[PDB]
Formats: C-alpha cells, sequence, structure tokens
RNA sequence: GGAUAGUGGCCUACCAUGGUUUCAACGGGUAACGGGGAAUAAGGGUUCGAUUCCGGAGAGGGAGCCUGAGAAACGGCUACCA
RNA sequence: GCGGUAAUUCCAGCUCCAAUAGCGUAUAUUAAAGUUGUUGCAGUUAAAAAGCUCGUAGUUGAACUUUGGGCCCGGUUGGCCGGUCGGAUUUCCAACGGGGCCUUUCCUUCUGGCUAACCUUGAGUCCUUGUGGCUCUUGGCGAACCAGGACUUUUACUUUGAAAAAAUUAGAGUGUUCAAAGCAGGCGUAUUGCUCGAAUAUAUUAGCAUGGAAUAAUAGAAUAGGACG
RNA sequence: AGGGGAUCGAAGAUGAUCAGAUACCGUCGUAGUCUUAACCAUAAACUAUGCCGACUAGGGAUCGGGUGGUGUUUUUUUAAUGACCCACUCGGCACCUUACGAGAAAUCAAAGUCUUUGGGUUCUGGGGGGAGUAUGGUCGCAAGGCUGAAACUUAAAGGAAUUG
C-alpha cells in the first residue's frame, strides 16, 4: 500500500503526519511563524508611509542597462529604512529628501520586481497626493 | 514467514483428510493412551512421544485415534511440565548460548544470536501469560533461567 | 500476512479476466467471500463457483464469462449512512445505470440498490461492474 | 476501602439521627440504616450485614444517585474509599472518517460493601460533588478478578 | 490454459505436485509392516523413519533415518498399509 | 441500447470475442474471423455456408488463438478429441 | 469542623500518599474571547469570525467593600500604583 | 522579455480592445493545487527508503458456531380492464419491500392483572352449485404491557425518532412597478367585512429513545471452584 | 593504553618534470598498516530500489534438500555404496526471451495487477540557493555524530532521451 496506514483507527497518525508535512509548505509556515509581523519592513500591513532619507540611482541588473531612480526611506511605525523605487518617467523630480511617501509592495510576494537588485517597494504618494496625478497633472504637490 | 530470518522456506505435515480412521490400524484408544503415559512416565516430551509412536508403533496421529491431543493427555494423567514445551526448548537455548557467551566475549554474533532467542521467549512467554497457562508476574532472567532449565 | 481475505479473491480474480481466462481458483474462501461471490453471480459478472472442502478453510473455483471488468474491495470497511451511498456509487461506479456498490448491512450482504430498497444502511465492502 | 477498626478516627462514627436507646436492651447493639439507590441497582447484602459508616455510600449513606450512568475499567485503587477508572472510548475525525481511540480517567467513591481489585468493570452512577474530583459513586461491579484462581499452582 | 478443469485435474499432473499444492493437500508419506525371518511377527514402520527402529523382542536393527524415507535394512521385506 | 420509447439509439452493436466474450472494437487489427465452412456427403465444402469464429487480438497476441480455437470448434462438433478440459 | 445561599481542599485541623501523562501530561506560543455563522461553489476540503443574535469578560491598572432581592458595581465608595 | 536610430513593449498622436458608474494598484486568503494528496501525490536515475537487525508504544491481523426448507398475514408502487359522474376499488396479474409462524430453535423470569388473537363452535346463514363472509357466548394462545419480586457479559456500527432559537443558508407562497428585499397580502356590498397566510429542509460529533444482528471486537467450562433442579 | 612495527605508506624531506609544480613520476620515511583492552558510529554502508501477504509469463543453466528409475560409469559374484544421467518438487544466487502490463524515458517479473485510483504497516520528499549553515539540546577524549532553522536571495536548478 506504500506508506500512507490505511486502517480505520489511523486518523490521529493521519492527522499528526499531515500536520507534520504542511510545514514543508512555504506559506503555512510563513503564516504560523507570524513572518509578516516578526520580519519584513511592512507589519504584515497593506502599505507603508516613510521619510525619504537620500535618493539613489540602482544600476539595473543584466542584460539590461539602466539607472532606476529609488529612495530609501525610513517608515514612520518602525525606523526600519527601506529602499523604494520611484515609477514612471520623471516622478525622481516629484520627490525630495524629507519628503513624506506613501510605499507599497511590489507584488511579487516579497520579491524584488525587474531588473532592479534589492527593491521590493514602490512609491504610490508624496507628501499626501500619489504620484500618478502629479505625473499626469491631476493635482500639485502641496506647499510645503 | 521465519520471523527471526528473512528465509521464506514452506515446510511442515500436509495433514490427512481423513479425521478418523486408517481402519488397517487396530489397537483401541485404551491401547495408546496408555503407550503415550508409559513414555511421558520415562520423561519424554509430547513431540517426542508422537515421533516415537509414528515409527515404532502404529500411530498415524495421536489426536485421531483418541480425542485428545498428546499434551492434553499427559495433562489430565498429572503428567504436563511446569512450562510448556517450546518455551522450554527455548530457554534451554538461550542458556547454552549465553554459557556460550561468557566463555567467547568477542564473538559477537552470538550476542546477536542471543538476543533473538531471548526475543522469542519473551513474546512467547507473554502469550503464554496473556492465555493463564504461565501465572501472571512469570519473568525469565538469564540470572535464573539455568536453574529452571536443570 | 493476509490481512483481507476478501481482498485476496477479488484480485485474483481481476487478474483471471485481464489475462483472459474463464476460471479462477481462491483460497481461503470465507464466509464473506461466498456471499460476494454471490452478489456478483447474482447480477450475473460470474458463473457457477464450487466451494470445495479441504479439512482447512477452504478453497473455490470461480467460473467467469467476461462481462466482468473489475471487482474490488474498499480496504477499511467505512461505516456509510444511507446518503453516503449516493457519494460512494459515484465516486467508484462507471455510470448511474449500471453496476452496483455492495456493503455489508445488519440486515446482511447486500449490494447498494438492494440495501436502498429495504433502506438498511452499514459499512462498505467492495464494489462490482 | 476501609477494612476494620470502624471506629479509628477522631470522631465517633456513627449514622445521623439512628438512636439506640441503651435502656432498651437490644440483641443487635446498634441499629443501622440503608435504602435501595433505585434504577434496578442491587443494594448489595454487604452494605446491610456492615458495620462501616461511609457517609458516602450510595445505600448505607446521604448521597443520592442521580444524572449519569456511566461504566469503565477500574484502573487504580490506591486513595482510601475512592478508586480512578478509565473509559475508552474512539473519536470520530471526520476530514480523514475514521477514528482514534482516547480516554478519560473518572475518579469515584466506591464505598467498603465492595471489594474493588484492578482490572474490574465497574457501573457508576452520578452524585452532588463528594470531593475536589469525584462527581460520581460506585453502584455495581460487573466483573470479578478475571481468572484469580486460574492462577493458582502446578499438578 | 486459458482454459481448464481445476476441479477436476489429471491424476499425472497432480501426482508431481507438491504435497502442498494438490487440489486437497496431503501426505506422500506410507506406512509398512517389516519382517526379518528370525521373527514371526511384524513391526509397522512409518517410512520416514528419525528414529531408529528396533524390532519387538531382539535389539536387532531395522532402518537407519537419513533426509527423508528410511533405509531399510539388509535382508527385510515389506508390505505397504 | 434504448431510448426513452423502445427505439434503438447508439449506433453499431460491436463483435465479441468468442474465447473471451470481450469486446471487439474498430482499431484491433490484429483480431480475426475464421470462417469454417459446413460440409455434406462425401466430401463437398458447401460454399456460401459456414460456422465462424471472431478472436480478439488480444488473445491472438498471448498465443492462445490455436487452442482456444480447438475447445470451440470440437465443442461446436468440427473436431474429435484433439483437446483436453483436462490438465 | 469552619465558612457559604448551598455541594466541594472552599478553608482549617488531624491522617494517608496520592493525582496527570507518548491515547502527548506539564510547559511555551497565539498579531485567541467562544458560539450562531462568513469567504471559496464537482466532491472531499481550505480559510476566516473584533463586529447587528446567544454566552462570557471588562470599565486606566490591581485589590477591597457599602447598599441591596440581585453588584465584588466603577456614568458607587475606600486604598495603593499610573 | 522590450530600449544601443526604420522600438509591434518607453514618451506622445491617431485608431483599436476589455470591463463600464465604475476601473487600477498593494496586502491577505480561496479556487486553479492530485504542489499537503482520507477521497488523492511522490521517493531506481528528477526532492525523498534509516548501514543493518531487534523491539515497546501505535496501527494491523487466517478460517469456522441457525444455514436451509414450509406456511400465514397485511402493506406501495405498476400493469389490464373502470364501476363512474379528472379520481374510485374488487377480482387476474407480476415486482419490491414489512410482520409472524413451524421446522430440536429464550421470548430474562416467575407471581396475576388484559386479554387481541383461533386449535375453538354455539346456532346457522346474507348470498354465485361453497370455507368466497362477520356479527356472535359456555371447555380451549400469552407476551400486546401493565407492576411487584428475583437476575442480567461488555461494545463499535447502522435505522428511525425525540429534545431542540431566531437571523443566516436551502426553499415554498406572495407581482416590493423590476430587483436586492419584505412577510406581506388578497377579496366585496370599497356605508360600517369578507378572507389565505406568516410553510418546509439542513440542524452530523456527543448525550437520549427505537429497530436491525452482516461486519469487527469482548466475555464463557480444563486442577471443573462448571450448567441445570 | 600496551604490544607489534616484515610490507606498503597521509606527513615531512628529497631527485626530476613545469613558466610555476606545494602535485602527478623516482627516493627517504614519521604516523598508520597487524594485535589486545576501550572509544568513535560514519561510506556511492548501492540493488542509489522498506517489510509482510496475494495474484499476473515463458525458457534453459545452476547451488542446497528431497522423490521416482528392471538409467549410465565403478567388478567381485551380483550387489551395497559413491560419482554421474534423466524427470519432477521445494527453497536459493542469477542470466535469457517476452511484454498482456508499467514508465518522462533509460528501462522494469516488478519499477506489474494505479483517474476501472483502498490487502497490512514503517519511513522520507514538497522549486533552486541560502545550508546541513546558525542556534538550542544531546552524545564523544577529540575528530566529530544525532537532532536542526530563519533572514535574504532567485526563474530556474534538475531527470531521461534526440540531433548536432
Ligand atoms: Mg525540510
Ligand atoms: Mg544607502
Ligand atoms: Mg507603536
Ligand atoms: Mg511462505
Ligand atoms: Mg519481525
Ligand atoms: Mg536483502
Ligand atoms: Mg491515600
Ligand atoms: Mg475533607
Ligand atoms: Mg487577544
Ligand atoms: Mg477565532
Ligand atoms: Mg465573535
Ligand atoms: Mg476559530
Ligand atoms: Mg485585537
Ligand atoms: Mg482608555
Ligand atoms: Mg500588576
Ligand atoms: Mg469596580
Ligand atoms: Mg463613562
Ligand atoms: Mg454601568
Ligand atoms: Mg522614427
Ligand atoms: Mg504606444
Ligand atoms: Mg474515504
Ligand atoms: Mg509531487
Ligand atoms: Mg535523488
Ligand atoms: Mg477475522
Ligand atoms: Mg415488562
Ligand atoms: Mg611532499
Ligand atoms: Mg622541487
Ligand atoms: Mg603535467
Ligand atoms: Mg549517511
Ligand atoms: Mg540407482
Ligand atoms: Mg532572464
Ligand atoms: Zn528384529
Amino acid at each position: 500500500g506504500k506508506g500512507k496506514p490505511r486502517g480505520l483507527n489511523s486518523a490521529r497518525k493521519l492527522r499528526v503526519h499531515r500536520r507534520n508535512n504542511r510545514w514543508a509548505e512555504n506559506n503555512y509556515k510563513k503564516r504560523l511563524l507570524g513572518t509578516a509581523f516578526k520580519s519584513s519592513p511592512f507589519g504584515g500591513s497593506s502599505h507603508a508611509k516613510g521619510i525619504v532619507l537620500e535618493k539613489l540611482g540602482i544600476e539595473s541588473k543584466q542584460p539590461n542597462s539602466a539607472i532606476r531612480k529609488c529612495v530609501r526611506v525610513q517608515l514612520i511605525k518602525n525606523g526600519k529604512k527601506v529602499t523604494a523605487f520611484v515609477p514612471n518617467d520623471g516622478c525622481l523630480n516629484f520627490v525630495d529628501e524629507n519628503d513624506e511617501v506613501l510605499l507599497a509592495g511590489f507584488g511579487r510576494k516579497g520579491k524584488a520586481k525587474g531588473d532592479i537588485p534589492g527593491v521590493r517597494f514602490k512609491v504610490v504618494k508624496v507628501s499626501g497626493v500619489s504620484l500618478l496625478a502629479l505625473w499626469k497633472e491631476k493635482k500639485e504637490k502641496p506647499r510645503s | 514467514g521465519r520471523m527471526h530470518s528473512a528465509g521464506k522456506g514452506i515446510s511442515s505435515s500436509a495433514i490427512p483428510y481423513s479425521r478418523n480412521a486408517p481402519a488397517w490400524f487396530k489397537l483401541s484408544s485404551e491401547s495408546v493412551i496408555e503407550q503415550i503415559v508409559k513414555y511421558a512416565r520415562k520423561g519424554l516430551t509430547p513431540s517426542q512421544i508422537g515421533v516415537l509412536l509414528r515409527d515404532a508403533h502404529g500411530v498415524t496421529q495421536a489426536r485421531v485415534i483418541t480425542g485428545n491431543k498428546i499434551m492434553r493427555i499427559l495433562k489430565s494423567n498429572g503428567l504436563a511440565p511446569e512450562i510448556p514445551e517450546d518455551l522450554y526448548y527455548l530457554i534451554k537455548k538461550a542458556v547454552s548460548v549465553r554459557k556460550h557467551l561468557e566463555r567467547n566475549r568477542k564473538d559477537k554474533d552470538a550476542k546477536f544470536r542471543l538476543i533473538l532467542i531471548e526475543s522469542r521467549i519473551h513474546r512467547l512467554a507473554r502469550y503464554y501469560r496473556t492465555v493463564a497457562v504461565l501465572p501472571p508476574n512469570w519473568k525469565y532472567e538469564s540470572a535464573t533461567a539455568s536453574a529452571l532449565v536443570n | 500476512t493476509r490481512s483481507s481475505v476478501l481482498a485476496d479473491a477479488l484480485n485474483a480474480i481481476n487478474n483471471a479476466e485481464k489475462t483472459g481466462k474463464r476460471q479462477v481458483l481462491i483460497r481461503p474462501s470465507s464466509k464473506v467471500i461466498i456471499k460476494f461471490l454471490q452478489v456478483m453471480q447474482k447480477h450475473g459478472y460470474i458463473g457457477e463457483f464450487e466451494y470445495i472442502d479441504d479439512h482447512r478453510s477452504g478453497k473455490i473455483v470461480v467460473q467467469l464469462n467476461g462481462r466482468l471488468n473489475k471487482c474490488g474491495v474498499i480496504s477499511p470497511r467505512f461505516n456509510v449512512k444511507i446518503g453516503d451511498i449516493e457519494k460512494w456509487t459515484a465516486n467508484l461506479l462507471p455510470a448511474r445505470q449500471f453496476g452496483y456498490v455492495i456493503l455489508t448491512t445488519s440486515a446482511g450482504i447486500m449490494d447498494h440498490e438492494e440495501a436502498r430498497r429495504k433502506h438498511v444502511s452499514g459499512k462498505i465492502l467492495g464494489f462490482v461492474y | 476501602s476501609t477494612e476494620l477498626t470502624v471506629q479509628s478516627e477522631r470522631a465517633f462514627q456513627k449514622q445521623p439521627h439512628i438512636f439506640n436507646n441503651p435502656k432498651v436492651k437490644t440483641s443487635k447493639r446498634t441499629k443501622r440504616w440503608y435504602k435501595n439507590a433505585g434504577l434496578g441497582f442491587k443494594t448489595p447484602k454487604t452494605a446491610i450485614e456492615g458495620s462501616y459508616i461511609d457517609k458516602k455510600c450510595p445505600f448505607t449513606g446521604l448521597v443520592s444517585i442521580r444524572g449519569k450512568i456511566l461504566t469503565g475499567t477500574v484502573v487504580s485503587t490506591k486513595m482510601h474509599r475512592t478508586i480512578v477508572i478509565r473509559r475508552a472510548y474512539l473519536h470520530y475525525i471526520p476530514k480523514y472518517n475514521r477514528y482514534e481511540k482516547r480516554h478519560k480517567n473518572v475518579p469515584v467513591h466506591v464505598s467498603p460493601a465492595f471489594r474493588v481489585q484492578v482490572g474490574d468493570i465497574v457501573t457508576v452512577g452520578q452524585c452532588r460533588p463528594i470531593s475536589k474530583t469525584v462527581r460520581f459513586n460506585v453502584v455495581k461491579v460487573s466483573a470479578a478478578a478475571g481468572k484469580a484462581n486460574k492462577q493458582f499452582a502446578k499438578f | 490454459v486459458l482454459v481448464q478443469d481445476l476441479l477436476h485435474p489429471t491424476a499425472a499432473s497432480e501426482a508431481r505436485k507438491h504435497k502442498l499444492k494438490t487440489l486437497v493437500q496431503g501426505p506422500r508419506s506410507y506406512f509398512l509392516d517389516v519382517k526379518c525371518p528370525g521373527c514371526l511377527n511384524i513391526t509397522t514402520v512409518f517410512s520416514h523413519a528419525q528414529t531408529a527402529v528396533t524390532c519387538e523382542s531382539c535389539s536387532t536393527i531395522l532402518c537407519t533415518p537419513t533426509g527423508g524415507k528410511a533405509k531399510l535394512s539388509e535382508g527385510t521385506s515389506f508390505r505397504r498399509k | 441500447m434504448e431510448n426513452d420509447k423502445g427505439q434503438l439509439v447508439e449506433l453499431y452493436v460491436p463483435r465479441k470475442c468468442s474465447a473471451t466474450n470481450r469486446i471487439i472494437k474498430a482499431d484491433d487489427h490484429a483480431s480475426v474471423q475464421i470462417n469454417v465452412a459446413k460440409v455434406d456427403e462425401e466430401g463437398r465444402a458447401i460454399p456460401g455456408e459456414y460456422v465462424t469464429y471472431a478472436l480478439s487480438g488480444y488473445v491472438r497476441s498471448r498465443g492462445e488463438s490455436d487452442d482456444s480455437l480447438n475447445r470451440l470448434a470440437q465443442n461446436d462438433g468440427l473436431l474429435k478429441n484433439v483437446w483436453s478440459y483436462s490438465r
């Protein structure tokens, strides 16, 4: 019968054994170890809002050649420092150091996105506006 | 098959369909029930009796010509031993392996063979003691076993 | 060692049919084996069978026609409650129009439609199509 | 458990409100009270014949039996006038459609009208709280020994 | 093969099979009556000895054991039943 | 394979192997139909009259087509001995 | 025996050595109030339930208590900590 | 994967596609996933059989003990007629279930309370030539269950049922103008009221109550300390 | 820790070879190699293939047991034996041919009787790297053994077969 005990009274062994091997599942492990709450820059939160420290041109990975224009951010609920990409041509002229940006994930489940090494996040809003609006024209950056 | 090795061999008696008979055997129930006792009175084991009465005498199987197996017949006449015969012959064996092992500590093969014999003793006994032939808290111990067999 | 005597019966019968034979010798029969072989034969999936008497547990010579695709035993005898017989037949039967799950009720060994008519339930033995 | 002395304790052991007038001369000494618990449990002769007191006895005592009636097999006779029984049962786990062997241990008071040995199946019946743990009282011994005199010597 | 009679097999090919692989198993060993004209009467012997069987009155010999059927001793006769 | 009211639906009832009673289906091109013609008084094989047998490609591949044919024909009476039901 | 509205190691005195556990005790974690239920539609499942109903717990943290049929109450008091 | 000079992926224009009062992104979770596998995975070489045997807990564990036969009773579909002023039941009929008998057959057991049932029959007869049919007390059924005494091997499974909150869910009725909903509403003499509702299902593991006796455990009589009286 | 220490020989030193040559080749030769007492517990400890049971297919060898024969060879006077020959039967170590069947294939009498999915049971795996690393526990004189993560990284890594 190769392995699994087929007897009628083997339930205990059957759940114990399945309870064991669930730990080889990456997601079950992550969710029970609380890796969300423990590790990771966001708390497990959808987004997080930090403050811009420096502005980095990031050198893109092969076989691309480019400069990816990110921002070092210090999460306000954390103090955890995070580098985050600024999408959409321009938009690095939209930020500034000490500006207050709201970052989201990249939609890789952690996991840096493109040719951009190390960057797990992206900017969404600056100074409480949304880069989108600024990038098109729909809104203007607030005074200070 | 063969709990304590990987030998798969099939060897055994093929017991006749005829559950009575031979009809060429005459004698009587009376005849061999004494014949059993007389040998147990000499000290034979029930197996030694069935073997003996199979060759010199005409006893196909004692169980057919008398309504009882050889061990019940011994029991009824008060001939039954303290421990069953198979248990005895296991313990008798382990006793000699041990005595051999004390004389040679360098024989690792004997140590392994001792464990096996003893593990058969321990499972067999556990059954005999479950079914009341051996009292509960009956135990085999090498310290006391060489007196048990002799 | 032999954990289901029904099992080795049904398997050997299936290796007959698969290898194209007309008869099979099964060992060591049983009460459960017989009433299983009866439920098959009374819907026609095997022919006449003969219990032979060794002074041991028995033997059977089954004659089979070849109408039989598969017979098999559900090895833990699960308990079925009267509305889960739907879910058993649905799982292992080729289609709703034929073939039977045969199970063990307190009303005795009987196929699933006889069980549905007599409205008794129980554990599950096997199936035949 | 008990076993003899009857009178060994700092307090006089008696039955409540069962008076024997010393003026009236009696050939039984003490007058003794009892009842039937109900439900069909024979109030055993060792309760009516006995001299023990045990106000926790279901026959000669002040406890009533009501609620659950259970059976378990005696796993411990150690503490005085009380025992622990194991009750096995199989627990159904639906996802695997199978069962697992479980058990509980039920502490229960046993009057010294029963001689309980370990291994005995015993019928037990519910109670007002007798102690911190014991909620049940031993009402019948369905077992005996299981071949005690079949443990004897050779031919 | 592919069809045959398992209920009534030929007595020739049942004769070659192992004693447990026949249709209803039974022994292949027989009993015999032996005589050595020194002695008038006849002991009954199992074909497979183990014990080396001595006759009724005189200690003589009858058969020595083997891995199998016993070799009978020297001048002797036997019937079978 | 009938329908609601009586009507035969589902085209093409297949053949069946004569030894095993198992369906012979379109793509079995190892199957066979052996036509054995009836005879009459003093020789004379009678064209257009047969006793026919159909053996599935399975049986032919397993080497049983010959011995299985003996049993089949002899039981229909066109062989006398050659085949023994016992072994 | 005392205490309770009352059963009970509830508590005390005297006495005993008991009770639980691989059928997982005990301990740890829980970004844990439990339930009715929610999301996902072959079935089997997986995941979730702070939250309109039921039950429980609480009133910054602890403890204590008056009144009273009923509170160890906090839109009651008393004390300590914050 | 596109961008290093004619870029089908960038920045725009035109045009086009999908969804549309909504559409995109992030995070979580579910399906896809038979990548957690009871149903249902895989492990020679892709991840994976412990160097080897022993072995406790655990899981598992051959076959066999009332099988077969005879009769009775009454049910629910369905056939061929319909008798009838869409539905009706008797005779003919198969089929499928239920109950109870007798075959060597505890049905726990006495001690009466009870009787509904015929071995009864006491009269004979409505009526088809009579076992088609039931009223009807005077010898002759126990179990249908009252209640008292005296006792009872333990279980698992399965059946039916009770005890059961509502909202949720499944679902019937009702035209909230549709619908999500709601539990309303629908009828006249709309001048003096009439009237259907406000179902049903699930609700399991445990406990309780009832039927079944296959499957699977358990106990029994061997120093007879057996069973009956 | 004693003994033994012929041989071969981690280390080391040498002669060469090399651009270099800490090596491959030659020389010397410590430990070791053998043994007793005690540790260690690991190998590609491999059939890279758990165990018990059943069933499914042919063939010729062979090892062990047995059975059958007016078999051969052994001479003596026939035997008895022994070795041999032939047939059958158990139980082995394997090969051969088949492929109903299985597989991604290579291949496989199991690696078959598996979407027609349930005989009993133990164990291990869940993309690659991180890494058998860290950490705790535990065993050991030690070398190390058993147990054994995560952060982060990453679109492959990998298996068999084909053609180049
Ligand atoms: Mg792992
Ligand atoms: Mg920096
Ligand atoms: Mg904070
Ligand atoms: Mg075997
Ligand atoms: Mg073993
Ligand atoms: Mg091996
Ligand atoms: Mg005590
Ligand atoms: Mg006290
Ligand atoms: Mg909390
Ligand atoms: Mg919760
Ligand atoms: Mg809640
Ligand atoms: Mg929860
Ligand atoms: Mg919270
Ligand atoms: Mg506050
Ligand atoms: Mg505090
Ligand atoms: Mg307060
Ligand atoms: Mg307030
Ligand atoms: Mg308040
Ligand atoms: Mg251009
Ligand atoms: Mg464009
Ligand atoms: Mg299942
Ligand atoms: Mg897989
Ligand atoms: Mg590998
Ligand atoms: Mg069995
Ligand atoms: Mg009654
Ligand atoms: Mg060197
Ligand atoms: Mg040099
Ligand atoms: Mg070189
Ligand atoms: Mg290893
Ligand atoms: Mg010869
Ligand atoms: Mg790439
Ligand atoms: Zn003699």
